[PDB]
């Protein structure tokens, strides 16, 4: 009764009430509420463990509902209507169901012994790690949360442990047996399962990176260099030769240099190159309509900038239809609304907005050659957004992204400590150089290219004594204090985060992989083309079943029950360890020396 | 159970005689009977007996006889 | 002349304050292109900026490409034409804060971490 | 007060180096033991 | 042993703070008749105590009084 779970499981029974809404009665707890209260414990998967609909609507069995006859929001296959449903039999997971039920409870003890007997043991486990860390999270306010969240720690330990004696062993189809879908679970394939949970550790464990690593580089390889793929990718003559290093190579499977060519190009790595360099060039496209072209009608060279933001806005309304909630329209928009990246990619069209009316109207280009050189660097913020990619610069601009409001911190900080004295630099000796706009000159902008270099030194240089005195004053709280200081607190802080931020960038790099996946390998100028080849397919085709190009690998019996009795072995040969484990600590065997000598004080009264 | 599932197990054969087998009718299939269910019950126990559940391996002498004890020994 | 100084820092792998130092670096060849690769287009992408606001004129074959480009290297380490790169002074002021706010405080500091790190 | 004065009192007895002094004592309670010959 | 009732006060209130923080922080700063007032928050301080003021709860109250009506959540 004092557990959040039955909380929460009496206010579903009120928020689904007997009269509004389960209509016939629902004060009694049954299967339907339990799925219903799970599912909002999970994420926004599939249908949950229990059957919802009308063959099993478990939400309105106290009155006299029709029997069999009636199929509708009651009983269809069951055999009588007896205040109850029947023996539905299993429900094909009844070791998980008492496994989801010790652990809703909290009780950690009992939890794991039930984990034990489990068929399903990785899912399972991580599904676990998942409800421990959200209930966790809602409401008790001390005490039980943390234990949750410890709790929920121990088990992504304990699955790390599973999925590490499974992957030493044949590596190759633990990778498969990481992206099938689990019938017993409401799919949930294991990697898309353990995203939602934020799972630090699991997903920086080997393997994962190592499919992660596989699935990116589609079919080519893990061994060619990336400075060597370049070459051939412009190249494209040089795709044939002897160079690069195929799977369909080693196979000798090449009987058609286009199969071949298709097989490189659908993978990843070569879409984001090109793409990469599409937005590279396009800057400079976007340059080359600056220095020469600048004319306050569209040129031949001014229609290509329409064209390119026409196609990079509509990747956006591809991806609000790649994977939504067919009910909820504004609230996927919030999660795009919550990455501050796509914030920033929308204020740079809007900024294209506002300096497009500037560079129609003829009157404005003055303030139109200024507003839109801010834009080139926008998108240049944009642009490293996408160097999330490199083993040695991804943790290393992650830690810039701890920088990020600490950045703003020291620009107000150091042009503050400029300022301060840029003011004092030109009061005690007596300039008279001044214009309009051209006085702020002399009397501001000098001051900050008197930092780096630019030193007048016979207009800066009686006062001389206090001149040495002041500019000596100024480098020794910078460049000491607010120079070498900066490294301290840059260094410790990245020692300090470091398995973090190394981590933080394993988990950040499916991301990347998920965009770049389900996409054609068509250049941005040519998606044009597959923009409209889904809207034209909707001409003829009138629902959304064209295809799932996700992970989400489905298995047959033959194999699943060949890969599942494998894991279960596996199971129990890593329980073999840890319960090893635990004997061989020295700690451990502290207590088996202090309970045996409690066992000679009783032994020997008997005299 | 308490080896934890561990590698090997204690293999012990059972020789019993046929002819003292409470529920044996079941057992008996024309055909190779790879799946077989044997059910056993404490209470319906006359001159018969059951057999155990924790015997890995089993081997049931006949004689002809029903009641008849010490069939096995020689064999 | 320098291919061979490479060469010629190969056979000085010998001291004990640098053979043990110089071994260092040897983990850093990679990375030091990694670097001059990520730091080229660091100085790049304000060197197309800087010529954009201001009007230069200064033109020539094969030199117009020098006061474009190779004008911006040159004002990262000291020559800095000030009489020739300074209406648009606040912003001028506000683009040259934020490139050495990422790369004297960011790409240089920073450096020392994963080098002092990597070192222990 | 009382609840926190639990936290302690049990941290000093799972604490490892304490747990040697009970074994250490209970020891000594043996040898007086078996002189009663 | 200053320092060894520093960790022993430092337990209690952390202990009275993980439960109903609201009434935590109100004890934290009431007087008390028994002791010539001195308030626990300015009696803290003449000791200068550096590890009960940085304690959590403490620190919270401090972030409490300032933002005094507004919240602690607004940038």
């Amino acid at each position: 009764p004092s557990c959040l779970f039955h909380s929460k499981l009496q206010k579903v029974l009120v928020e689904d009430p007997e009269r509004p809404a389960c209509a016939p009665a629902a004060p009694r707890l049954q299967m339907h509420h339990v799925a219903q209260v799970l599912r909002e414990l999970l994420g926004d998967f599939t249908q949950p463990l229990y059957p919802r609909p009308r063959h099993n609507d478990r939400l309105r069995l106290l009155l006299p509902v029709p029997h069999v006859k009636l199929n509708v929001q009651g009983v269809s296959l069951r055999s009588l209507y007896k205040r109850s449903s029947g023996h539905v039999t299993f429900t094909m997971d009844p070791i998980r169901d008492l496994l989801i039920w010790a652990i809703v409870q909290n009780r950690r003890e009992l939890a794991g012994i039930i984990w034990a007997q489990s068929q399903d043991c990785i899912a399972a486990a991580l599904a676990c790690s998942k409800i421990l860390k959200e209930l966790s999270k809602e409401e008790e306010d001390t005490d039980s949360s943390e234990e949750m969240l410890a709790l929920a720690e121990e088990y992504e330990h304990r699955a790390i442990g599973v999925f590490t004696e499974c992957y030493r062993k044949d590596e190759e189809r633990a990778q498969k047996l990481l992206t099938r879908v689990s019938e017993a679970w409401g799919k949930t394939t294991c990697l898309q399962l353990a995203l939602e949970a934020k799972d630090m550790k699991f997903v920086s464990h080997g393997g994962i990176q190592a499919f992660l690593t596989k699935v990116w580089w589609g079919q080519l390889s893990v061994d060619n260099g990336l400075w060597r793929v370049t070459l051939c990718m412009l190249a494209f003559p040089l795709l044939l030769t002897g160079l690069i290093s195929f799977r369909e190579k080693r196979l000798q499977d090449v009987g058609t240099p286009a199969a071949r060519a298709r097989a490189f190009f659908t993978a990843p790595v070569v879409v984001f190159h090109l793409n990469i360099l599409s937005y590279f060039a396009f800057l400079c496209l976007f340059a080359y309509v600056l220095m020469v072209d600048f004319q306050p009608v569209p040129s031949w060279c001014e229609c290509a900038i329409y064209l390119w933001l026409f196609s990079l806005v509509c990747e956006e309304m591809r991806q609000l239809f790649y994977d939504p909630d067919e009910c909820g329209l504004m609230k996927k928009a919030a999660l795009y609304f919550s990455d501050f990246w796509n914030k920033l990619d929308v204020g740079a069209i809007l900024l294209f907005v506002a300096g497009l009316t500037c560079r129609l109207i003829p009157a404005t280009l003055y303030p139109g050659r200024v507003i839109l050189s801010l834009d080139f660097i926008l998108f240049c913020l944009r642009l490293m957004h996408i160097f999330t990619i490199s083993k040695t610069l991804g943790p290393k601009i992650i830690i810039v992204k701890r920088m990020m409001k600490d950045v703003f911190f020291f620009l107000f900080l150091l042009a503050v400590w400029v300022v301060s004295f840029g003011v004092a630099k030109q009061a005690i000796l007596i300039h008279n150089e001044r214009r309009v706009d051209w006085l702020f000159r002399g009397a501001v902008y000098h001051s900050y290219l008197t930092i780096f270099g630019q030193i007048p030194g016979y207009i800066d240089g009686f006062p001389e004594w206090l001149t040495v005195l002041l500019l000596c004053l100024y480098l020794l709280f910078t460049n000491i204090l607010l120079l070498n200081l900066l490294i301290a607190m840059f260094n410790y802080t990245f020692q300090q985060v470091q398995e973090h931020t190394d981590q933080i960038w394993k988990f950040q790099r499916h991301d990347l992989i998920e965009e770049y996946h389900g996409r054609p390998a068509a250049p941005p100028p040519f998606i044009l083309l597959s923009h409209l080849q889904l809207f034209i397919k909707r001409v003829v085709l009138k629902t959304p079943a064209k295809r799932h190009k996700q992970l989400k690998n489905k298995l047959e019996k033959n194999e699943e029950a060949a890969l599942l009795s494998w894991e279960i072995y596996l199971k129990e040969n890593y329980l073999q360890n840890r319960q090893f484990q635990q004997k061989q600590r020295p700690e451990q065997k502290i207590e088996d020396i202090s309970n045996k000598v409690d066992a000679m004080v009783d032994l020997l009264d008997l005299d | 159970l308490s080896s934890s599932y561990k590698e090997g197990e204690l293999i012990t054969i059972g020789v019993a005689t046929w002819g003292t087998v409470h529920r044996r009718e079941g057992l008996i299939h024309p055909t190779g009977s790879f799946p077989a269910e044997y059910i056993l019950d404490e209470d319906g126990q006359g001159n018969l007996t059951c057999l155990d559940s924790n015997h890995s391996h089993f081997i049931l002498v006949d004689d002809g006889t029903h009641g008849q004890y010490g069939v096995e020994i020689p064999l």
